[PDB]
């Protein structure tokens, strides 16, 4: 149109001949209205689902302890802390991380006399003279006995069994 | 004879801050160097202004197809492609095993927006700049308005519904 | 006071308060971010 | 991710006219806010694929000794004598998924031999580290010790892993072959890729015979306007078509920015299943595939990933 | 061109960052006129 | 879900108007594409069930 | 309507699926024409 100010059409101009002008104004200003409210309505959509991704953080990561990976932060997770923020949720995510390692050599099973002995809890670990049981995230080296094992099946069926004994802690309490 | 337009393109304009430095690298974006009239061509265009290396580093200022771009040093700003990272394979067979011995216990931060600011805006003064004039044939255009109401109010229901 | 204004044709709706700041002596009128009629030096006397 | 567009309002809406441009800036900047918006989602899927590909910025790389207990992982794995770096289901994944007027077709970021290369990183720390690579730093652990958690994450015993370890990885490698075979013969198993590549392909094309329309004109051409008629009754018939080409171009700048937010949702979709299915074992029923999930191996695809889901049924 | 992102961004200071400022267009040098040939001539010489 | 919708372009701006028919044509393929938009959402619609 | 399906879809090959072509209206074929009744008339034989 010629102009911005409405009191300078109406003013100015014939009304028949100020009217195309002032709907001009209308239009240009309803259609600028109306890209507003449509990144409106879009921004309230992701808003919504990184609130609600905030509502599965508040249950999952605070509630409780949520067993996933890469969800209340970077590895193992042990406890969330929120902190307040304005327009958000800040987080302090308490994650596990192991920093110093080692290497070993390991077996899948134990041939103590015929039959094979698997792992209970933990794995199979040697550090070059004697078998041992640790975990898998720290290392913690305890002997090999019945109760940390159950037998299944034979040798001759297993791949990468070696040959050692299994401390059977019944055998010296007899004489004890 | 074959109409084909002449050679156009984006501009863009790779720089640091203006509290760190001031030079700039011109970047033609689809446009080959060879029609634009211390160069470097690369697949998004002929790039104007940066001195090209063999070495990648970890960069700040994407350009576009792996090329990317950062301020380092007597200084100017150079390009190379985008480092994936660190390359440090793990050896395997089938009886060795790697078990931690130790631990460390970090707080990494997380920051999720929930909410925003609630905003409200009314027909009668946005449309018309306190207008008596505008007014009269605001009523002619329906219900445009009234609905833009219900739906900037079904926003701000739902922030504090989000909180 | 809310009044209504008539200054050589820039019409408005609003109050008249004191100005404090530094103004032109050939300014007509001035203008704010959304570019509308935000101060007005009185043609007779000279307030603005 | 999607295809990156970006157009201008110097040539889409004015063909070569000054007089185009100059009434341009009486609508004030309408084509500077969806120019703002078109660079938002130029930047969105550069980070989904920062936040779908680059989970870990260690690269690793594969032993030469390709021996996991009978387990043929030469197919999902790239070959380093072929000059491209891609797989043998990746051969077959990209040759399935198959103009002056502005619009101009960005790059991304990360490059197919950029995505590749962190596709293979993290199938390389799956078979040879399993779940631990994603919680921090590798660790060496064997391809017999990586099914025996895995099975224990669903409740089964280690027994059947070692007295069947022929009858598993005669069954994993059969599988994995049919999968190759029926890619390539069924072009209609994409389709989850095929309707990203179309929609934006059927969004473009129709801003081009927008501007054949008149909107209400006596004429398309900006030309016959202003050389015809006489230049206030002309002016009104540019009026008419600077409104129509722009409410278009209104048009399709926000049916991509739901196509984005639907963009996004998959994406966080994807990167959780890179989290859960990859980089460990999740305990979901029918989420990293239908019954009980003991790993994944994930592939690099146009505009998208491609998961192979191993289930125990 | 590094104030032609401040020409487009109103602003008097830049942060670090990739911006997009104009475009490069070739402008036109010379003009092409084009007319038919000397053929399909009207006999002018018959009255003149 | 939600309820699946269709609109005409011929029959919901021209109330039975033959003269308003043929001014839609200088608009082009403008009112397919909410066609085009409306169909597709009765498909997923389809797909969610 | 084969080849009805070929003009809304702009495309010479028609693949498996259903597709919406045009809507169908009965087309008017009568004119009722109505006027008031002759009553209330005015005494025009006065004069005539």
């Amino acid at each position: 149109a010629i102009s911005s100010v409405l009191n300078d059409i109406f003013s100015r101009l014939d009304p028949p001949e100020a009217e195309v002008q002032i709907d001009r104004l209308i239009t240009g200003r309803l259609q600028s209205l109306q890209t507003y409210v449509t990144q409106q309505l879009i921004r309230a959509a992701e808003i919504r689902a990184s609130a609600n991704l905030a509502a599965t953080k508040m249950s999952e990561c605070v509630l409780g302890q949520s067993k996933r990976v890469d969800f209340c932060g970077k590895g193992y997770h042990l406890m969330s802390f929120p902190q307040s923020a304005p327009h958000g949720v800040v987080f302090l995510h308490v994650t596990y991380v192991p920093a110093q390692e080692k290497n070993f050599t390991t077996a899948p099973a134990i041939c103590h006399d015929g039959k094979a002995h698997f792992p209970r809890e933990g794995v199979f670990v040697s550090n070059g003279t004697h078998w041992f049981v640790t975990q898998r995230n720290f290392y913690e080296p305890q002997i090999i006995t019945t109760d940390n094992t159950f037998v299944s099946g034979n040798c001759d069926v297993v791949i990468g069994i070696v040959n050692n004994t299994v401390y059977d802690p019944l055998q010296p309490e007899l004489d004890s | 004879l074959d109409i084909t337009p002449c050679s156009f393109g984006g501009v863009s304009v790779i720089t640091p801050g203006t509290n760190t430095s001031n030079q700039v690298a011109v970047l033609y974006q689809g446009v080959n160097c060879t029609e634009v009239p211390n160069v470097f061509q690369t697949r998004a265009g002929c790039l104007i202004g940066a001195e090209y290396v063999n070495n990648s580093y970890e960069c700040d200022i994407p350009i576009g197809a792996g090329i990317c771009a950062s301020y380092q040093t007597s200084q100017s700003i150079i390009a190379y492609t985008m480092s994936l990272g660190a390359e440090n394979s793990v050896a395997y067979s089938n009886n060795s095993i790697a078990i931690p011995t130790n631990f460390t216990i970090s707080v990494t931060t997380e920051i999720l927006p929930v909410s925003m600011t609630k905003t409200s805006v009314d027909c009668t003064m946005y449309i018309c700049g306190d207008s008596t004039e505008c007014s009269n044939l605001l009523l002619q255009y329906g219900s445009f308005c009234t609905q833009l109401k219900r739906a900037l109010t079904g926003i701000a229901v739902e922030q504090d519904k989000n909180t | 006071k809310c009044v209504n204004f008539n200054f050589n044709g820039l019409k408005g709706t609003g109050v008249l308060t004191e100005s404090n700041k530094k103004f032109l002596p050939f300014q007509q009128f001035g203008r704010d971010i959304a570019d509308t009629t935000d101060a007005v030096r009185d043609p007779q006397t000279l307030e603005i | 991710s999607m295809t990156k567009t970006s157009v201008d309002c110097t040539m889409y809406i004015c063909g070569d006219s000054t007089e185009c441009s100059n009434l341009l800036l009486q609508y004030g900047s309408f084509c500077t806010q969806l120019k703002r918006a078109l660079t938002g989602i130029a930047v969105e899927q550069d980070k989904n694929t920062q936040e779908v590909f680059a989970q870990v910025k260690q690269i690793y790389k594969t032993p030469p000794i390709k021996y996991f207990g009978g387990f043929n992982f030469s197919q999902i794995l790239p070959d380093p004598s072929k000059p491209s770096k891609r797989s043998f289901i990746e051969d077959l994944l990209f040759n399935k998924v198959t103009k002056f007027k502005g619009l101009t077709v960005l790059p991304p970021l990360l490059t197919d031999e950029m995505i590749a290369q962190y596709t293979s990183a993290l199938l390389a720390g799956t078979i040879t580290s399993g779940w631990t690579f994603g919680a921090g730093a590798a660790l060496q652990i064997p391809f017999a010790m990586q099914m025996a958690y895995r099975f224990n994450g669903i409740g089964v015993t280690q027994n059947v892993l070692y007295e069947n370890q022929k009858l598993i990885a005669n069954q994993f490698n059969s599988a994995i072959g049919k999968i190759q075979d029926s890619l390539s013969s069924t072009a209609s198993a994409l389709g989850k890729l095929q309707d990203v590549v179309n929609h934006n392909a059927q969004a473009l094309n129709t801003l081009v015979k927008q501007l054949s329309s008149k909107f209400g004109a006596i004429s398309s051409v900006l030309n016959d306007i202003f050389s015809r008629l006489d230049p206030p009754e002309a002016e009104v018939q540019i009026d008419r078509l600077i409104t129509g080409r722009l409410q278009s171009l209104q048009t399709y700048v926000t049916q991509q920015l739901i196509r984005a937010a639907e963009i996004r949702a998959s994406a966080n979709l994807a990167a959780t299943k890179m989290s859960e299915c990859v980089l460990g074992q999740s305990k979901r029923v029918d989420f990293c595939g239908k019954g009980y999930h003991l790993m994944s191996f994930p592939q690099s695809a146009p505009h998208g990933v491609v998961f192979l889901h191993v289930t125990y049924v | 061109p590094l104030s032609e992102t401040k020409c487009t961004l109103k602003s008097f200071t830049v942060e670090k960052g990739i911006y997009q400022t104009s475009n490069f267009r070739v402008q036109p040098t010379e003009s092409i006129v084009r007319f038919p040939n000397i053929t399909n001539l009207c006999p002018f010489d018959e009255v003149f």
